[PDB]
């Protein structure tokens, strides 16, 4: 009634960026698709000359 | 056997222009 009455008396907000580091970029990209063919070409050339041992030993 | 030698060369000499392209692009990627 008196004394104190003179003054006065959720779910999901879904953030995303959190506490990780900063990020950067560059545009000098992508030789790498050539080596996948270099590697599998030269791999064949190994077997090709293993065959050239065998095809001369068989003579 | 000489003809299988030219065939091994057709692979192994198609590596040189490849290594040159690689050793070129690997020198683009050192500076900005």
């Amino acid at each position: 009634a008196a004394a104190a009455m003179t003054a006065t008396r959720m779910p999901s907000s879904g953030s995303s960026p959190s506490v990780p580091s900063s990020i950067i970029a560059e545009e000098k990209l992508l030789a790498l698709l050539a080596e996948l063919e270099a590697l599998s070409r030269q791999l064949a050339a190994l077997t090709q000359q293993v065959s050239e041992l065998r095809e001369q030993q068989q003579q | 056997a000489l003809l299988a030698e030219l065939e091994a060369l057709s692979r192994q000499l198609a590596a040189l222009t490849q290594q040159v392209s690689e050793l070129r692009e690997q020198q683009q990627q050192q500076n900005k």
